[PDB]
RNA sequence: UGACGGAAGGGCACACCAGGAGUGGAGCCUGCGGCUUAAUUUGACUCAACACGGGAAAACUUACCAAGACCGAACAGUAGAAGGAAUGACAGAUUAAGAGUUCUUUCAUGAUUUAUUGGGUAGUGGUGCAUGGCCGUUCUUAGUUGGUGGAGUGAUUUGUCAGGUUAAUUCCGGUAACGAACGAGACUGAAACCUAUUAAUUAGUUUUCUGCCUAUAAGACAGAAAACUUCUUAAAGGGACACAUUUCAAAAGAAAAAGGAAGCAUUCAGCAAUAACAGGUCUGUGAUGCCCUUAGACAUCUUGGGCCGCACGCGCGCUACAAUGGAGUUACUAGAGAGUACCGAGAUUGAAAUAGUUAAGGAAAACUCAAAAGAACGUACAUGACAGGGAUAAAUGAUUGGAAUUAUUUGUUUUGAACGAGGAAUUCCUUGUAAUAUCGAGUCAUUAACUCGAGAUGAAUACGUCCCUGCCCUU
């Protein structure tokens, strides 16, 4: 998804995302739906695992240490 | 030109739906047992008043 | 020497003369019957046969509570029968309590007929329906009518004390004894 | 209590080319115009100085006067510009003077100025539904 | 206003074991029962206490069916 | 058995009645311009009926400021209110006028009967005075008119 | 120093506290007189305990009842038990017992409920219904 | 002066704290003004069982209860009850005012 | 970019400094249903087996009573900031060992989920699981599965050991129950596991006399 | 009660001031863009000009002087119904003229 | 953009600007005493949170 | 329907002053059964005999009137 | 004779000529009606009046022991720190003893304050002096059926208490258990 | 073995009897069918569908329709590619649109990804005739079972019964059965009480001082002040178990009366077994199987409309048809609720009213939160579709909202229809209950005639019977 790169690296360097696209996020302030689409295009890579609760979605770093640390 | 009618005992109640009641009561003054059916709530010690004395309520 | 009066106006020297109700009205048997005002909490529909121990001038009021939207207003009631039982007085010059008893023995039919057959009535029956016959006459000829229901009622008592036929419990009494009359 | 000759009771009014019984009191009859009602009628009286408990057939034709001048000219008699029965009004003036026979011709020539108009309140108007947007389905109805 | 078998029970053997504690008075056996036994309810208890004061009122007249304590036993 | 102390001992629509005339005949109080033009709020369709009901109301008002010490117009706005049924709807309460109560109050500030507390609206000295001198008279003709239930005949 | 006794007077929420104290005979609900109560019909119900054993007996009583409960009828119940109970109650503290006794049993051979309360109270709201027992109608077809 | 306030959902938990501080009030203390019982608060919530609209209309009744207790001492505010907690079982939040 | 205005925070209402007491407790409780939850679902392989959010004062201290046992206390922690919006220095996380492994439905539900997944047979699967829970300490089970078990139409079958009482109020003091459901290549399989205690948690039930002999 | 050339040479926020209470609210709050952009249109079709049909969404506007002589379409539900704005249209509702249903067969 | 128009309504009074906590569902809310769990959700959870089948 | 009549003329009046006194029972709606006025009136003439010493009350109320013969 | 009781009178006592002192299952104390003092919340299980006449003492069901004066007719002091019932108190006139379901005697003081607590293997039914001594439900006497008074269900053929119905004291004025003493 | 009977025996339930209130008949609010429509989205159809999906929809909700856009196309290979993969955009035109959607023109940003295949993913899409969970129902009544044992080749039977009794296989008792488990009971919340204990503010009372006012002997009001706990609040205990009398049936128990706060298990509820339906819900769920669609989408987004459309039919309800009433004034009297990082709003104030301008305190026994039916007043209204009734429309005044037209809600004046107590039929109800009228809460930007509760006035009618409708047992 065509998320903004000076905002793409903020996410890179645990984190928590709302699933209600309508509003932004919090923490980094941008919608909701941009953090989305970049942990869940990363949960694929089995870099995180992407547990879901009450409408909110959990990834924790792991093989991911790999990819982070080589981007 | 009526005549009254203490009760002595309820035989019970009958007519489909329960609704009139069997009461064997006597007449004061003539001293004898009469059998008549009552519709209402009756007990032991009532006396009735009654326009007719020679029917005997038996309903077979 | 406590002497109540029903309105400190009428007292209750008053004498029944059909023994088959004698015991089934509280007038004065007991100082509990004798009330300022026939306003009184008492739980009589709680057991079988309690209602006899209700003063018979409050158990007039309570029937006089129907037809929907005069439910719960005895305080209308109560002003409706205390209006009313000064006229009787007028009319007749006697206790109106001593009407009232009058009229309940002489508006009671005493024979009914079930599903038909001739069955007779019980003193407690007899009660009920006087109460509910009158009350019934009083309540309709005054709907739609220039006079008042204390007025009404006052006409209705009177009219079915002695043997008067113009009363519309009278009416209702002789039809029903003339149906039962012919089922023997 | 006292007798009233049979001259001046009148079983009948004639005000504003309408008949008022004479019998019901003077705002009860007041309302038999087809302008007024009881808020204006009894407005009307206490402006007019009449009494309020007196009847209608007993009214002499001095105050009539009065009565039918004070309802053609409410603004110049202290009525208050919101107890009218029509304001802002189009076609020039601002009052209500719409206590005549005028109260159906008011009305009728608004559905005529709002049907040539073609909008949806006339249109419903001409129709014969509900104008003020109610339930169709269960009520209204009137056998057709 | 009859009693279940929990009841019966329980009030026959506090009866076969504890019979010199109790009399015919309700409020005493009230709080033999609660110190000759455990019973967790209030209600409970006085409904134990209500039927050993009925067993021992047909004790004193003559001899029960279900019921044999160590006094019946030794006049046997 | 009665005595007096203050005006809860005497009726209040017998002293409301007193209380009224007497406040007219002082003529401190003046008529405004829409006294006929006006209801007493929304619930009611028809002007008040007396000719002079700014005064009985302005004597009710100022009984209420009697009792309640601390009173206010919106509590004299529910008081004096009734129910709405214009429609199919079932009924429900109403607040009475605000402008027609306030009003009067703005006007019993004139006449020193009533103050003005940082929370509220109460009696003065010389209005408080005042209404107890009447609710006197009113008791004085009561016991000599109506005898009390007390020493009513035991019958 | 006033010699005086506590009691109170229930109906189906009314509550009436009342101050029975040596006086000299007046009594006052709220600050009103017992003659200038809101339904006067009900008046001659409240003063019924007065005539039931004769006024003498609340002579040298001075009452001070206070209601803040129920309705203008339950009010008017509750003074009942107010005004009946604070003569059976000073009868006893201050007066011998058989007093007390006699005049207690007047009142009960006459009305029980002037010196107990009636246990009925409001019943609860059950779902499926307008009121405690009533219910709904039902459509069958 | 101070006020201290306790609450809980359990009735036997706000009534040990109450206990044990007025306990710990005869030592190192003054005086032990007892627990002002507050009227309960209940939070009554009345939902519809059904996930659908079929079946009969059957609703159920729910209800928390709030039991709130204030303690006023004297002491003096520095030194208080100390740590004026002592170990409060989970549900359970003591305050303290001035 | 997008024209988005509103923000979600991340934010939980036990650390706002005014609430009323109406809506503290309530809001008490929905945080802990929703912590519980939370870790359900991570602590899957571990069966964590209850939560406890006893506090002190200012700092929260959450307790994971796990029946089969620092990175992830550290990892979980972390999850718990983010999610609620704790302050650090308030926040802390336990794990307690459980002993009546036996007595904890919500962690032998989840035996039961693993063999039937596996490829036990359901009644093997069950049935060993009821000797693992009946001699630990309990009166009695009840282990009531409905499903696909057999065939494409569906089936159910109760398992029932030992003492188990089912009205009164007495199975709110002493029930212990858990609810799951366990994915299979036909369907959901539901797997309902109650276990009846005992004395230890404090309490007799209605009927019991028990009178001590002299 | 005035001149048609008067109503239409005089400035609008006078001419609201003689309207309904609910015409003369919808004025009193903001003017929003869209509306402003659609007057700004309708006001450019008889600068380079019956003038030119606009299609228009807006079934809101209060009808205003300004618009009086153009030509426009109001969206019913699926097609822009044609309305040609005349004195007599005045602050009623610019969607009163499109009706959005079939009334009855 | 391709995103500009995206969610522009603006959603602030509220029958779809609120969720369930859990179920995320728009019908069935209670927000009583800030539960905001929606009904069918509240009532599994209610005993977790507290409420019990009193009367 | 009934047209009981609103005002007071001659004859009218004269007969209601010589029978309404001589009522056992004297009610507004009873007078303007027989007397054939609105009971409007009724009110009015009773205030009047009253006024005049010929009806004495024995219960007047703004719920009900009731006289009688002097 | 006498009357005026609701319940079944327990104990009874005669300080002096002429004021009789009784105290029955219904919580009240009785002076001979003339007066009735009320304070207790169970039944009254034994009462014991001083030497003076005009101080009276009472057990009772309630776990408590109250003090009266038959001078102004009001429990003057109540005395706190039993656990069980009361059966029975004895006086000696600063010392007081008392025992009863809890299974200890208890040596109160004539303010209201206890001072030792010898804590029969069962209730101790009665307490009296003469040293006193304490008779309990174990068929013991210490410090075949129970022992009730000391001066039991045994009878030595029935129960002893302290034709009629049952009495349940006596001191001869004998208090019943159909309140006809 | 179960089911069934217009087969018998015994029991039960407002099932019916004695009755009350009614609905059905009028007007309106609302749901379903039908007709129309582009769409009038949909599930549910006797009880167990039809003010039900907490379903009071202007937009969103929203699943439907007309347009328009858009990737919420992850990961991996290839092309292409910092010498620019591509993305965002002013103004003019196209567009409802201030969506650069697109077209001539350039101006910024840069690997975040365009085109491709393999592929997942998403779906208020289908399928509750594939499932979980939850709910309803058989069923508010008393029923269900396995260990050993006896009988039968077997399905199965006995235990689980003759009789009596109870609300109840609840018990006394007879017994090829003995011993148990669940269901009832027992249990939990509320009401009925405690001048005995603990307590004292944010509850009340009392006392004292100050000031004011009237009475003729009391006190009232305001402002402060300290003890005291009958009321208030709420904890622990207490309190009835039919114990005890009379009578009836050596039992189990039953029916008056007395005491008592309470005596139908004291009442109202909660929990409530085995087995089952192929009852409802995949449109509550990131619970979910299989199928369908999956760049020109059935996902999502924007605007507008529809869910409110009327020739009719049915269901739940509100207001009425008057004088036991309506209209005008005056005095009143509860309980349970609910409230702030803008929520509940006191007091002052503009005015005819809704409402507007300022504005304390309250995260609450502390501040806001307040009753009307009914009562009382008057020489008002007099039986007249009359002032009963307020639908319908009309001129205008405001509120909430981005937006009020198909009127959101509401104020003023005017307009003044049916409806004269309602046919065949049918619904609910046994005591602080029915009925009448009102208050709070849920939903709530705005909107109650709905539902969930709460008090206030307080009836009538039997203490019954299987007749109807149905239950539960026995050949």
């Amino acid at each position: 998804m065509r998320i903004a790169t000076k905002d793409i690296i903020a996410i890179y360097k645990c984190i928590v995302c709302h699933k209600d696209f309508v509003c932004l996020h919090p923490v980094f302030g941008i919608p909701n739906l941009q953090v989305f689409m970049l942990m869940k295009g990363l949960a694929t890579k089995k870099c995180v695992k992407e547990t879901c609760n009450w409408r909110c979605l959990y990834w924790t770093l792991n093989e991911g240490i790999a990819y982070l640390r080589q981007k | 030109p009526v005549i009254y009618a203490q009760v002595t005992e309820i035989l019970g109640r009958t007519g489909s739906r329960g609704g009139v009641l069997q009461v064997r009561c006597d007449i004061m003054g003539e001293n004898r047992q009469i059998l008549r059916n009552v519709k209402g709530p009756i007990r032991v010690g009532d006396i009735l008043t009654l326009l007719e004395a020679e029917r005997e309520a038996r309903r077979l | 020497t406590f002497a109540p009066k029903l309105f400190n106006k009428w007292s209750y020297d008053v004498t029944v003369s059909d023994i088959s109700l004698k015991e089934l009205l509280a007038i004065n048997s007991k100082l509990k019957y004798q009330v300022f005002l026939p306003h009184t909490a008492g739980r009589y529909q709680i057991k079988p046969f309690r209602k006899i121990q209700c003063p018979i001038v409050e158990r007039l009021v309570c029937c006089m509570m129907q037809h929907g939207k005069n439910s719960g207003k005895k305080l209308l009631a109560m002003r409706v029968v205390e209006e009313s039982f000064e006229i009787i007085h007028l009319l007749t010059e006697k206790n109106p309590i001593q009407v009232l008893v009058d009229a309940i023995i002489n508006a009671s039919p005493r024979e009914d007929s079930t599903r038909r057959q001739a069955v007779d009535v019980s003193p407690l029956r007899r009660i009920n329906q006087a109460l509910y016959l009158m009350t019934m006459g009083c309540r309709s000829a005054a709907f739609r009518n220039s006079k008042t229901l204390a007025e009404c009622l006052a006409d209705e008592i009177v009219n079915a004390s002695k043997s008067n036929t113009a009363s519309f419990a009278i009416k209702k009494k002789e039809d029903m004894e003339r149906v039962a009359k012919s089922n023997r | 209590a006292t007798v009233t000759s049979e001259s001046e009771f009148q079983h009948m009014l004639r005000v504003c080319n309408t008949n008022l019984d004479g019998r019901r009191k003077v705002p009860y009859a007041l309302t038999g115009i087809k302008g007024c009602g009881r808020r204006y009628a009894y407005l009307v009286c206490k402006r007019a100085g009449i009494d309020v408990n007196k009847r209608a057939g007993l009214m002499t034709p001095a105050e009539i006067e009065k009565i039918v001048d004070i309802l053609n000219n409410p603004l110049n008699y202290k009525i208050p510009v919101w107890f009218l029965n029509r304001q802002k009004d189009n076609k020039d003036g601002k009052d209500s003077q719409l206590i005549a026979n005028a109260v159906e011709t008011r009305l009728r020539e608004d559905i005529e100025a709002l049907k040539k108009m073609r909008a949806h309140r006339g249109l419903r108007h001409y129709w014969g539904l509900r104008v003020r947007g109610q339930h169709t389905k269960t009520t209204g109805r009137r056998g057709r | 206003g009859v009693r279940t078998k929990t009841v019966k029970r329980a009030a026959r053997n506090i009866i076969e074991k504890y019979y010199p504690l109790l009399t015919l008075d309700f409020h005493t056996n009230k709080r033999v029962v609660d110190e000759v036994a455990v019973v967790e309810t209030k209600r409970l208890r006085n409904k134990i206490a209500g039927f050993i004061t009925h067993l021992m009122r047909r004790i004193q007249k003559g001899p029960v069916r279900g019921i044999s304590f160590k006094l019946q036993e030794e006049e046997r | 058995m009665h005595h007096f102390s203050n005006i809860k001992d005497v009726v209040a629509i017998d002293f409301i009645k007193a209380y009224a005339e007497h406040l007219k005949k002082s003529g401190k109080l003046e008529i405004p311009e829409w006294v006929d033009t006006v209801k007493t709020g929304m619930c009611k369709e028809l002007a008040p009926l007396n000719p002079d009901w700014i005064y009985i109301r302005a004597a009710a008002i100022a009984r209420k400021v009697y009792l309640n010490n601390g009173i206010g117009v919106m509590a004299l706005r529910r008081a004096y209110g009734d129910q709405y049924n214009k429609h199919y709807n079932p009924s429900h309460r109403t607040l009475g006028s605000g402008k027609v109560n306030r009003y009067i109050l703005q006007q019993l500030e004139k006449m020193g009967i009533v103050a003005k507390i940082q929370s509220g609206r109460s009696l003065t000295k010389e209005g408080r005075k005042d209404m107890d001198k009447i609710a006197f008279q009113v008791y004085k003709e009561h016991e000599a008119k109506v005898t009390p239930m007390i020493l009513m005949p035991m019958n | 120093a006033l010699k005086s006794v506590q009691v109170f007077g229930k109906k189906k929420t009314a509550i009436a506290v009342c101050l029975c104290k040596e006086g000299k005979g007046m009594i006052r609900v709220n600050g009103v007189p017992l003659d200038l109560i809101n339904p006067p019909v009900l008046r001659i119900k409240v003063f019924e305990p007065l005539f039931i054993v004769g006024k003498e007996n609340y002579a040298k009583l001075d009452l001070k009842i206070r209601v803040t409960g129920g309705g203008q009828v339950a009010q008017a119940y509750a003074i009942r038990q107010a005004i009946a109970k604070a003569l059976i109650a000073y009868n006893q503290k201050f007066v011998d017992e058989t007093t007390k006794n006699e005049l207690k049993a007047k009142f009960l051979e006459y009305d029980r409920t002037l010196l107990v309360a009636d246990p009925r109270r409001c019943e609860a709201k059950k779902f499926g219904g307008p009121g405690a027992r009533a219910k709904y109608q039902k459509s069958y077809r | 002066n101070i006020t201290i306030t306790i609450t809980s959902t359990k009735v036997k938990a706000v009534e040990s704290l109450c206990a044990e501080v007025k306990e710990n009030g005869k030592k190192k203390g003054v005086q032990v003004k007892g627990p002002v019982r507050i009227p309960t608060k209940t939070l009554r919530i009345t939902t519809r069982k059904t996930p659908c609209g079929e079946g009969s209309k059957t609703w159920d009744h729910y209800q928390m209860r709030i039991y709130k207790r204030v303690l006023s001492m004297k002491t003096t505010p520095e030194t208080v009850k100390e740590i004026t907690s002592l170990k409060v079982e989970p549900g359970v939040e003591l305050e303290v005012a001035m | 970019m997008f024209c988005l205005t509103k923000t979600k925070a991340l934010n939980v209402d036990v650390l706002k400094t005014n609430i009323s007491r109406k809506h503290k407790f309530v809001a008490d409780g929905v945080f802990y249903a929703e912590l519980n939850e939370l870790l359900q679902r991570e602590l899957s392989a571990d069966g964590y087996s209850g939560v406890e959010v006893r506090k002190n004062g200012s700092k929260f201290q959450i307790i994971i009573r796990a029946t089969r046992t620092g990175r992830r206390i550290h990892e979980l922690t972390n999850l718990l900031i983010a999610r609620f919006g704790f302050p650090k220095d308030k926040i802390e996380l336990y794990v307690e060992k459980v002993l009546a492994r036996g007595l904890c439905p919500v962690s032998q539900a989840e035996s039961i989920k693993y063999k039937i997944a596996e490829g036990l047979p359901v009644r093997r699967a069950v049935g060993s699981v009821m000797r693992l829970i009946m001699d630990s300490g309990a009166k009695g089970c009840e282990v009531s599965i409905s499903g696909k078990l057999r065939g494409q139409r569906a089936q159910g079958m109760v398992f029932k050991e030992g003492y188990m009482i089912k009205s009164g109020n007495a199975t709110r003091q002493f029930y212990s129950s858990a609810v799951r459901c366990v994915l299979l290549r036909m369907g959901i399989i539901g797997i309902k596991v109650t276990i009846m205690l005992d004395t230890d948690p404090s309490g007799k039930n209605g009927p019991a006399a028990r009178i001590p002999d002299v | 009660g005035k001149s048609l050339e008067e109503i239409t040479a005089m400035p609008e926020a006078d001419f609201v001031k003689m309207l309904d209470a609910r015409a003369r609210r919808s004025y009193r709050r903001s003017p929003k863009l869209k509306h402003e952009r659609l007057v700004k249109k309708l006001l450019k079709i008889k600068k380079a000009t019956k003038p030119k049909l606009v299609k228009t969404h807006c079934r809101d506007k209060i009808i205003l002087p300004n618009m009086i002589g153009s030509v426009i379409g109001v969206y019913n539900g699926k097609s822009f119904t044609t309305v040609e704005i005349k004195p007599e249209m005045l602050g009623h509702y610019l969607g009163e003229f499109s009706i959005t249903y079939k009334p009855v067969t | 953009g391709s995103y500009s128009i995206y969610n522009a309504h603006p959603r602030n009074y509220g029958n779809g600007s609120r969720t369930c906590r859990k179920c995320g569902a728009r019908k069935g809310l209670i927000r009583k005493y800030g539960l905001d769990l929606c009904r069918r959700c509240f009532r599994e959870k209610a005993v977790e949170i507290g409420f019990q089948k009193l009367d | 329907k009934l047209n009981n009549a609103v005002l007071f003329d001659k004859a009218t009046l004269d007969k209601c002053t010589k029978e309404v006194p001589s009522m056992k029972v004297i009610t507004p709606a009873v007078v303007a059964d027989r007397m054939k006025i609105t009971c409007s009136l009724a009110k009015i003439l009773l205030k009047d005999l009253e006024k005049k010493e010929l009806i004495v009350p024995v219960k007047v109320d703004n719920h009900i009137w009731i006289y009688t013969r002097s | 004779t006498l009357e005026g009781h609701n319940g079944a009178v327990t104990s009874i006592a005669v300080a002096k000529p002429d004021v009789l002192v009784s105290g029955s299952r219904d919580k009240t104390l009785m002076v001979w009606p003339t007066k009735s003092l009320h304070g207790h919340s169970h039944f009254i299980s034994d009462l014991v009046l001083s030497n003076d006449g005009q101080f009276a003492i009472s057990s009772s069901w309630d776990h408590t022991l109250r003090l009266w004066d038959l001078t102004k007719m009001e429990s003057v002091r109540r005395f706190v720190g039993h656990e069980g019932d009361v059966m029975s108190v004895a006086f000696s006139n600063t010392k007081i003893i008392s025992g009863g379901r809890d299974k200890t005697i208890k040596l109160w003081n004539t303010v209201g304050k206890c001072v030792a607590s010898v804590k029969h293997s069962e209730w101790v039914s009665c307490v009296r002096f003469v040293k006193f001594v304490s008779a309990g439900w174990d068929n013991q006497v210490k410090t075949t059926g129970f022992i009730n008074t000391v001066a039991g269900k045994d009878g030595n053929n029935c129960q002893v208490y302290q034709k009629t119905s049952a009495c349940m004291s006596i001191c001869i004025f004998t208090g019943h258990v159909d309140k006809k003493i």
